[PDB]
């Protein structure tokens, strides 16, 4: 039974070790979110400081990939900062080589072409993570693209990665069944970002403080993460209507 | 069965059996901390006088890298002097090309990158090592601690190695009492007293403490070694405190 | 194979009583033009050795950041850094020695003339040459350039062989290297007024003076000069 | 390491065998037959396609026979994909020849090389073998009219007549009933398609079944043509030699 | 060879004589020097005349495997950053001096690169030996806000300064025209002011004038079947 | 590090089989269903966009593919798999083919790049066979239009009509009764879309359904007038609209 | 080295090769044969720089040997040729060129035909019915044009070759010591050894 | 010294009505002194025709080089290769040693058995393409063909007026060059039939 | 070309002309000279265009390498930079180039590597062939902690100079202003600098 230790066919056809690198993704039991507005692209992802002798501005699964993209992952820290690292790399070399900024779906589509790789050769395992790439391209508009261990990767309207990744979609997907339009209809990122984070605290069933959670915001020619007090000034005006 | 015979193999739950087994030989070491104070960082270590004829004071075991920062170790000791040499060559190859030191967060990447990739394959092992390091750059003062999974993250105290339990409870007894900060002359008479007590979990062989500090108003944001007055003032306050 | 580009004039030093002293102005020329005029071609190695360096300035740097990663690398795993286990003159000396043979011989060489001066452990006196050649040699007085054609004549009176060492002092020694940067100074057609000093003695250290300049010139004897026959 | 998952794909057995080897020359034999036999006045090879469909496209098809050069071609009893590289190494080889000496490969020549690259896979390298038997058909001025075999240990022999894959056993024998030295191509041509008609495990032999060649010098004097048979006139020398 | 850029209102346009000579001797005399690195990206190559047909082929060829990679349409930035470090690393052995022009999603651009791997922006460029010809008449005639109709008169006169004037440029001149929200026009031979004229004489000879050894049919056909 | 994996992950199992191989064609049974099918004047390629979520806007995800101006690719199993050798099929046409002769290759010569890539994956060390089965369509001047399967194992057939996935075996003999060689290009994507219902389940539309068609040069896409040889690429993805207009006439 | 020469006549080949090695100032031997048989019927004269032509000669030679023995058969005159012009085209292109020029005198026994063929260090080859590499053919093919014949017995072919020598003999600078003269034919190789 | 005319020799190519020409003359020197009167210049592959001008060694090499390719082409297409076609080829193969060339003017001459049309290309020693619709000319005494190709050249020849013109050219441009001549062979070239032509000509 | 930067009291001002020549010939009489690398960090180009043009590119992609992983670099590391690729391939590189930038920490600062790939930090800089002609001007005329009208005046007079002497130099005045309230480009034409 070698079949499940390498990246080669089970009887079924199967790959096991993608299998399980997909369940390694949920070992940080954190849940992200990500939607696009009009203008912009914010992603939302849970924060979890267990240890009090953690610093706690050290802890994020949001990475700044260049100026325009910003990625969220799921899975464990070290094979994140492995593919924050490599995307940072290729984001640099394509704007070098082209003469214009790699767009967040092509950098999706080469990080998945990568992980792709690791599910063929045999001697590189799968990195155990979910990727979430956002920008708002100069061609596109707001982007959100996820890649995963399989290789896989496709565009969204809006998605959800995690443990509890399921009630996140449902309810993201009963939103825009009413609205039926591809987007949030705002004008600005702060209230998308405020529309997410109501949207995951109505799935999760959880109440949110300003450290429980950490943002990402996408828009023409930058992205950013908010601070603390940034994400206060969310939490407050969401409680006050 | 079978998942745990070969680095870089997921188990049927997502685990890689080869770096929890290297935490073993991480919890197996002896006790090493690092306290981040005001304007710097300490670092100390439980150092096991396995005989008498171990030359006092000589087998050091904290290392610096560059001149900025420093770093400590528990578990396989040639591991940990392997990821050292690596930081070394990180840290030479950043300034030679950049001109300023390594920043702490900059080179606490390098390292985990480093050991993260000792984790993608069979064909290499894990390091059987948690490394606690740091030291000031440009931003201030930084305190971080890697495990064999190449996982890291910033600390305002931390612990590890067989005695990492009793550290802990110390470590944050600290972070509570002292929410304004601790400074370097204090967090270095912490750190002995913190070894002091978590040398309870190796209580069988008598020890050797070893401190080394990096502090902005103390040691010009510079490595060193604690020696001489300083270093028996410490292991006096220790030593006051355990009775 | 390449040119030197924007350079150094020369160094010059010599040894006293208790330990040695080097100099070396504050130019860096671009041919004939006087471009950078604060440039440090002293530069001191721990409290013992200042290393002079002439010829290539972008060589000078990359070869002041080879001894500054020297002084790095030595105090790693090294308890006794500042003690005994410290980089010697003659360590320093021998490393470049090395480096500037092997590129000489790879046909890329560091376009300098350096003179290595400082005081050993023992407390004896450590002046030595080497240049892009790699050529090596020691003496009394050690002079680059111009300075060996003109500090060097003037030097060696003061120090003429071994055994005039101790009997030079310290003042001596300083008043004929400062006499012979001025007469650099009127024959050099790349030398600056303005120049460094480093004493590095037995007993007192490493003394290191900067914007030093040269003083009490002769030219009042120009104003009777007329024509050219 | 990686040692775990190394099957040694270049091991002796106890009995001497090369397992790989052995286990290849199985996958073979389960292969559609292919047979070639040589006449005085040129080569015949006949070859039967693998259970098809009707909405295969037959005209623009091979899977069988394949042309090497314009004196030599091959029979393919296997894994069409292996083949395929094997037959394009064999092509670069017959033209590196020409090249050098100004003259056509020798067939023989020619098929020592390829069975030197099969030989290579199981003695070095770590790799499985070629699933692949060739009969090639050559003629050149040296030997004339020439038939060969080569499988995946490397090993190559010379035949009179001869089939690859699936049935040789039965093949053979009703080969070697009929088969006479001084036979004729027109009479070699009816013994290959009686020889798949009976050892076929198919209910009958039609045209879209087959793959058929001839190499004659049967091409205007002193030279030599090859003769891809296209579905129609296999249809045609179906009927000619009575078998449907 | 002249050729010239021209930048107007919603797009750009370029031009080039049809002239190729081997040192005095014209080898070809309506040669084609409008090149397509891609549908809407178009450059015109002075200089080493292999040397800007295929490093053309090779950038378009790369930049159309690049549109398929990225599900975009080609920009000439892209096509730019890729001709200069190709030609910078080959430190001008490479003889490619190029003006490239194109329409793009980012808009309309023109530039200039020449064989060691630098480039240039600009409203008007000219390369080849006629260029100084070229340059004379779009320094006296080019103004902003040009209209199509004015870029392509501007485009080709300077083209026939240097089909008169310079004797490495001749016969006839060759426009594209890339304008934004468009297919790129191609306009080969868009002016014809060398005809020859008609000869004196016809030269024609009489059959069997030449003396022949022997005659024999060529066998081009394969080797026949029976 | 380094590859240490020099040896074949395939090999030949005592039966004669070769195991990934096979296991390679039990995940092209499990993928969705495609299909093709030659007329005399194109041929046509289809299959079902199965969206993995609602959410997830599945026109990103291309299952059918542009190969060259007139080759286009569909395939069934792993979707990756595919699109890296759809990269890998792109580049290939071009560095072993239009830089050498200055044209597109034929059909089948592609077909057989991408064959030997797949073969390759068979046979080379420290790799396992790709996990699909494409169908290639194409024009050519020389070979006018052809179909091509091409498996794991690197074998490829052509065809006048075909499925593979998941209901193959019911749609090739749906495409049986219903070719001939009379066909033209609309009584095809006809065939095609009646084909491709029955392994359908959910919504059947322009949306849901992935249809391309190798037919008539297309002057409209080339992108730039003035070159009269140069009149445009015969592949054409079929629009939503297209797809829906055909279906009430269905 | 200096003069080769060559002639194909009837049913035979003949190659004409001088004796002296001169090394600058001296001539260090007056008998050397600037000759190797590749095959029983392949005889292969050579001349150009020092040490390269013997190297060249032998590793032809060599080559010529092995695929004898591997096929049991000798390769024809014009195969071999082929297969010495590609070394020498190969040759020219490398980091130092050998600088050899060679006459190939063959009979094929499959065609029953005599066969001369000439090629230079550039890998130039031409199949001639009678050639020469250098100088040579500067004092000798003015004699060849007018006197040779395609149906010569080997013995004319001889005399008309004596002639060559002659001239050559007279009007050269060099003092060649004379040549080394063997025929080719269908029993295979000899040396006439008066000459 | 200069590679290109240590061995000397011509080709022209020219178009007619349904027809293409090709000619060269038969000349091998080394520099002054002439080695070879039989040296023919032009190849074919299928119904494709290739003069080669320039180093004979290099003639010599290409011609087994398109031999070795086009065989290939052949094998792997099922069909012989048009004019169209192999003249990128030339073109790519050329290039392919842009910084260590085959001395060399190729000419490629033919009839697109498909379109039917009449096509020539001649080429650099590095491969550019030059498709005149006329005539192309390469050797050592180009500038002669050029001169005479202007004059005498005429579109819409008939095969049989196409061979006066051509052989002229050729004859009277050889005779001006000291390494060209010794014999000259004209290929006319139709659809389906290709007629090869020795001329008699001056032997010095 | 005629190229300077000069820091003063908010920050730095890098200055160009922008004549190209290829002999006597002007190839380009409106070229840019003053290029990015990152967003406060920019540099004046001298030597080989195509030297400068591939440098400058290969520090761009550095710095923003170097931002995404470490956030915004120091002008001395963009200095360091410029430097690693100019040193070690000065057998092959004919660049001369100013580095200036804008940090809140440090603020204006000027760094000049000349062709052998030295570095020198100064308060200002001059390079280029036109450069020559001014050593005089600028040294009499330059004063610390200017303000920025003062010293948009001090290298509009130099360049001025510079132009009028050296005939490699000419065309417009460019200059970009870097201090902590952004990014401000400056353009100067014949007719207003040559009465000056
Ligand atoms: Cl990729
Ligand atoms: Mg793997
Ligand atoms: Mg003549
Ligand atoms: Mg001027």
């Amino acid at each position: 039974g070698y079949d499940r230790h390498i990246t080669i066919f089970s009887p079924e056809g199967r790959l096991y070790q993608v299998e399980y690198a997909f369940k390694a993704t949920n070992q940080t039991n954190i849940n992200s979110l990500a939607v696009r507005g009009k203008d912009c692209t914010v992603v939302i992802s849970q924060k979890k400081v267990p240890d009090k002798l953690l610093d706690p501005t050290t802890v994020s699964y949001i990475f700044c990939i260049s100026r325009t993209i910003g990625m969220v992952v799921n899975g464990p820290i070290p094979d994140a900062r492995n593919a924050a690292l490599r995307a940072k790399a290729e984001a640099a070399e394509f704007r070098y080589k082209y003469g214009y900024d790699m767009p967040c779906d092509v950098l999706a589509k080469r990080m998945a072409n990568l992980s792709q790789i690791y599910t063929q050769r045999a001697y590189m395992r799968p990195l155990g993570v979910i990727l979430t790439f956002v920008s708002v391209d100069e061609e596109l508009g707001p982007s959100i693209y996820k890649t995963d261990p399989a290789g896989y990767y496709v565009g969204y309207k809006a998605t959800a990665t995690g443990p509890k990744q399921q009630e996140i979609t449902t309810n993201l997907e009963n939103h825009f069944k009413k609205s039926k339009i591809d987007h949030i209809n705002e004008e600005s990122w702060e209230k998308v970002v405020e529309f997410a984070i109501t949207h995951m605290i109505d799935a999760l069933g959880t109440e949110f403080s300003k450290n429980d959670l950490e943002v990402g915001v996408a828009t023409k020619d930058k992205f950013f993460t908010l601070s603390a007090e940034n994400i206060e000034e969310r939490l407050v005006a969401i409680a006050e209507q | 069965t079978g998942y745990d015979l070969s680095n870089s193999v997921f188990s049927p739950d997502g685990r890689n059996f080869q770096v929890e087994y290297a935490v073993k030989a991480v919890e197996n070491g002896t006790t090493s901390i690092g306290i981040k104070c005001n304007d710097g960082v300490v670092f100390a270590v439980e150092k096991l006088i396995t005989s008498k004829l171990l030359v006092p004071q000589k087998n050091v075991k904290i290392q610096v890298v560059d001149r900025h920062i420093g770093c400590v170790y528990s578990g396989l000791i040639p591991d940990g002097r392997h990821l050292v040499n690596r930081g070394r060559e990180e840290a030479a190859s950043f300034k030679k090309l950049y001109k300023t030191p390594i920043p702490i967060p900059a080179f606490a990447d390098r390292l985990g990158q480093y050991v993260q990739a000792h984790t993608l394959y069979n064909s290499v092992r894990p390091f059987g090592v948690s490394t606690i390091f740091g030291g000031v750059d440009k931003n201030g003062a930084h305190l971080y601690m890697l495990e064999p999974s190449g996982s890291y993250w910033g600390y305002k105290g931390a612990a590890t190695g067989k005695g990492r339990q009793s550290a802990k409870a110390e470590l944050e007894k600290l972070v509570d009492h002292h929410p304004e900060g601790l400074s370097a002359r204090e967090a270095v008479k912490q750190a002995a007293k913190i070894i002091y007590l978590a040398h309870e979990d190796n209580k069988e062989k008598d020890f050797e403490l070893e401190i080394s500090w990096c502090s902005l108003s103390e040691t010009n944001g510079l490595h060193k070694f604690v020696k001489g007055d300083l270093l028996q003032e410490a292991i006096d306050f220790a030593q006051k405190e355990i009775n | 194979t390449q040119q030197p580009i924007v350079t150094g004039t020369s160094v010059i030093s010599m040894k006293y009583d208790n330990g040695v002293i080097i100099a070396a102005d504050n130019l860096g020329s671009y041919g004939s033009l006087l471009r950078f005029n604060g440039v440090e071609r002293l530069i001191p190695v721990g409290d013992n050795t200042v290393v002079g360096i002439s010829g290539d300035i972008s060589d000078m740097q990359h070869i002041e950041r080879l001894l500054k990663d020297l002084v790095t690398e030595n105090a790693y795993d090294n308890p006794l850094a500042d003690a005994e286990e410290a980089l010697e003159p003659s360590y320093i000396f021998e490393y470049l020695a090395t480096v500037m043979y092997q590129r000489r011989s790879k046909m890329n060489p560091l376009w300098n003339a350096i003179i290595v001066a400082g005081v050993q452990s023992n407390g004896d006196q450590f002046l030595r040459y080497v240049n892009l050649l790699g050529v090596t040699y020691s003496s009394p007085t050690l002079a680059t350039g111009f300075g060996a054609h003109m500090a060097n004549p003037l030097l060696r009176k003061v120090v003429d062989r071994e055994s005039d060492i101790p009997k030079t002092t310290v003042q001596v020694a300083e008043e004929a290297i400062v006499n012979a940067m001025r007469v650099l100074y009127y024959r050099d057609a790349r030398s600056s007024r303005n120049f460094s000093l480093a004493i590095i003695d037995k007993n007192t250290g490493l003394t290191f003076k900067k914007n030093l300049q040269v003083e009490n010139m002769k030219w009042d004897f120009a104003k009777d000069i007329k024509g050219y026959g | 390491g990686s040692r775990r998952y190394d099957s040694r794909t270049t091991i002796f057995s106890p009995e001497g065998r090369l397992y790989q080897v052995e286990y290849a020359l199985e996958s073979i034999s389960h292969a559609g037959t292919a047979i070639g036999i040589m006449a005085s006045d040129g080569i015949v090879l006949a070859a039967e396609r693998k259970v098809t469909s009707t909405l295969l496209e037959q005209d623009t098809s091979t899977e069988k026979l394949y042309k090497l050069n314009d004196k030599i071609a091959v029979a393919v009893a296997g894994l069409t994909a292996d083949a395929e590289i094997l037959i394009n190494t064999a092509r670069i080889h017959a033209q590196n020849y020409l090249k050098t000496y100004n003259e056509d490969i020798p067939v023989e020549i020619l098929v020592r090389r390829l069975s030197d690259i099969k030989q290579g896979y199981t003695q070095h390298g770590g790799l499985r073998p070629f699933g692949v038997s060739f009969i090639y058909a050559g003629y050149d001025d040296r030997y004339g009219y020439q038939l060969y075999t080569s499988n995946p240990s490397g090993n190559y022999t010379g035949w009179k007549a001869i089939s690859v894959g699936a049935n040789t056993s039965a093949a053979q024998t009703l080969l070697q009933m009929d088969y006479k030295d001084d036979m004729k191509v027109d009479d070699a041509i009816e013994l290959a398609l009686k020889t798949l008609s009976k050892t076929t495990d198919s209910s009958a032999l039609t045209y879209d079944r087959l793959e058929f060649a001839t190499i004659r010098k049967g091409a205007n004097d002193g030279e030599v043509y090859q003769k891809i048979f296209k579905p129609q006139e296999i249809k045609d020398i179906l009927v000619k030699t009575g078998i449907t | 060879t002249t050729i010239v850029g021209v930048k107007f209102n919603n797009g750009v346009v370029i031009a080039a004589d049809t002239r190729s000579t081997q040192g005095p001797i014209v080898a070809d005399k309506n040669c084609a020097k409008l090149h397509r690195i891609s549908p809407k990206i178009w450059c015109a190559g002075a200089g080493t005349a292999a040397d800007t047909e295929a490093v053309t082929q090779l950038i378009g060829s790369n930049i159309e495997l690049h549109s398929l990679y990225t599900s975009r349409e080609p920009r000439v930035v892209s096509a730019l950053q890729m001709l200069k470090q190709h030609l910078f690393k080959y430190q001008g052995h490479i003889g490619a001096y190029l003006i490239v022009a194109g329409v793009d999603p980012t808009g309309s651009h023109l530039f200039s690169i020449d064989a060691h791997g630098s480039t240039d922006v600009g409203y008007y460029l000219s390369l080849g030996s006629g260029s100084l010809a070229a340059m004379a008449v779009l320094e006296s005639h080019w103004k902003q806000d040009l209209t199509k109709e004015e870029a392509i008169k501007l485009a080709s006169d300077a083209i026939q300064a240097g089909i008169w004037n310079d004797l490495g440029s001749g016969s006839n001149v060759d426009v594209c025209v890339m304008e934004i929200g468009k297919d790129a026009e191609y306009l080969r031979n868009y002016l014809t002011p060398n005809v020859r004229e008609e000869k004196q004489k016809s030269y024609k000879f009489p059959r069997g004038t030449t003396a022949v050894l022997k005659e024999s049919i060529v066998n081009i056909c394969d080797i026949q079947e029976e | 590090m380094t590859d240490r994996y020099s040896f074949s992950l395939t090999t030949f199992s005592p039966s004669g089989k070769l195991g990934q191989i096979d296991y390679a064609l039990t995940a092209v049974k499990q993928g969705v269903t495609s299909l093709g099918i030659k007329a005399t004047n194109g041929v046509v390629i289809a299959t079902e966009k199965k969206s993995s979520s609602p959410l997830a806007m599945s026109e990103t995800l291309s299952k059918v593919s542009l190969l060259t101006p007139d080759i286009g690719a569909v395939y069934s199993g792993m979707g990756p798999d595919y699109r890296v050798l759809v990269d890998k099929s792109r580049k290939v046409a071009h560095t072993s083919y239009k830089r050498i002769y200055g044209e597109y290759p034929p059909t089948k010569l592609l077909v057989s790049e991408v064959a030997k890539i797949m073969q390759e994956a068979t046979q080379s060390g420290g790799v396992r066979p790709f996990g699909v089965s494409l169908l290639i369509a194409g024009h050519d001047e020389f070979n006018g239009f052809s179909l091509y399967q091409v498996d794991p194992s690197g074998s490829y057939f052509p065809w006048k009509a075909t499925a593979i996935g998941k209901g193959s075996v019911a749609a090739k003999t749906f495409l049986e009764k219903r070719w001939n060689d009379e066909l033209e290009l609309e009584d095809a994507i006809h065939i095609a879309l009646l084909t491709l219902k029955e392994s359908v389940e959910g919504e059947f539309n322009g949306d849901t359904i992935e249809l391309a068609i190798i037919g008539d040069e297309n002057p409209d896409l080339l992108g730039y007038t003035g070159i009269p040889t140069d009149k445009g690429p015969r592949f054409r993805k079929l629009t939503s609209q297209e797809i829906n207009d055909r279906l009430e006439a269905l | 080295m200096d003069i080769i020469l060559g002639i194909r006549v009837q049913d035979s080949v003949i190659l004409a090769s001088s004796k002296a090695v001169t090394r600058g100032i001296s001539v260090l031997k007056d008998s050397d044969d600037k000759t190797r048989q590749l095959s029983p019927h392949t005889l292969m004269s050579f001349a150009g720089e020092a040490g390269d032509t013997v190297q060249f000669a032998e590793y032809i030679q060599a080559n010529i040997q092995l695929y004898s023995i591997r096929e049991d058969y000798e390769l024809s005159p014009q195969a071999v040729s082929s297969f010495v012009r590609q070394e020498l085209a190969k040759s020219i292109r490398s980091r130092r060129p050998y600088q050899v020029n060679v006459l190939i005198g063959g009979y094929d026994k499959k065609k029953n035909k005599p066969e001369l063929y000439q090629i230079d260090y550039l890998g130039t080859k031409v199949e001639l019915p009678y050639g020469a590499h250098g100088y040579s053919g500067f004092y000798t093919f003015s004699l060849l044009d007018h006197h040779y014949r395609p149906d010569m017995t080997t013995e004319e072919g001889l005399d008309l070759l004596k002639l060559c020598v002659q001239e050559l003999e007279k009007r050269m600078p060099m003092d060649f010591k004379g040549v080394i003269v063997k025929i080719v034919d269908k029993d295979g190789i000899r040396q006439v050894d008066d000459f | 010294s200069d590679p290109s005319s240590i061995n000397g020799g011509i080709v022209v190519a020219m178009t007619g009505k349904d027809c293409v020409a090709i000619a060269c003359d038969l000349r091998l020197g080394s520099q002054s002194l002439g080695v070879s009167n039989k040296f023919e210049k032009i190849f074919h592959y299928g119904h494709v025709f290739l003069g080669i001008t320039g180093l004979a060694t290099d003639v010599t090499t290409l011609n087994e080089m398109f031999r070795y390719k086009t065989n290939l082409y052949k094998l792997k297409e099922e069909r012989a290769i048009e004019p169209e076609t192999f003249t990128q080829l030339v073109s790519s193969s050329l290039y392919e040693r842009r910084f260590g060339p085959y001395f060399v003017g190729p000419v490629v001459a033919g009839i697109n058995s498909k379109s039917g049309k009449p096509f020539i290309a001649g080429f650099d020693l590095i491969g550019c393409i030059d498709e005149a619709k006329d005539f192309i000319v390469s050797g050592t005494a180009s500038d002669q063909l050029f001169g005479m190709c202007e004059s005498l050249y005429e579109p819409n020849l008939e095969p049989e007026d196409l061979f006066e013109t051509i052989s002229q050219a050729l004859l009277n441009a050889a005779d001006r060059d000291a390494l060209s001549g010794w014999g000259a062979v004209v290929y006319i070239i139709k659809k389906d039939e290709v007629v090869k032509r020795y001329l008699k000509m001056r032997q010095d | 070309t005629s190229i300077m930067a000069v820091t003063f009291k908010d920050g730095v001002i890098l200055g160009a002309d922008s004549r190209t020549t290829t002999g006597a010939y002007i190839a380009n009489r409106v070229t840019d000279k003053l290029t990015r690398v990152h967003d406060k960090i920019w540099c004046c180009r001298s030597g080989s265009a195509a030297d400068t043009q591939a440098i400058a590119d290969i520090v761009q992609y550095h710095l923003e390498l170097y931002t995404s992983q470490y956030g915004t670099p120091s002008t001395e590391t963009a200095a360091s930079v410029f430097k690693e690729l100019c040193y070690e391939n000065k057998d092959n590189l004919t660049a001369g180039i100013i580095v200036a930038g804008y940090d809140d920490k440090n603020k204006g600062e000027v760094y000049t590597i000349p062709l052998g790939g030295s570095v020198h930090k100064l308060p200002y800089a001059i390079a280029g062939s036109g450069s020559t002609f001014i050593y005089g001007y600028c040294d009499k005329n330059f004063r610390e902690n200017m303000s920025k009208e003062e010293t948009v005046d001090f290298i509009k007079h130099s360049l001025s100079q510079a132009i009028k002497w050296d005939g490699s130099s000419g065309g417009v005045i460019r200059m970009v202003v870097l201090t902590a309230a952004g990014v401000e480009r400056l353009i100067f034409y014949p007719d207003e600098y040559e009465q000056l």
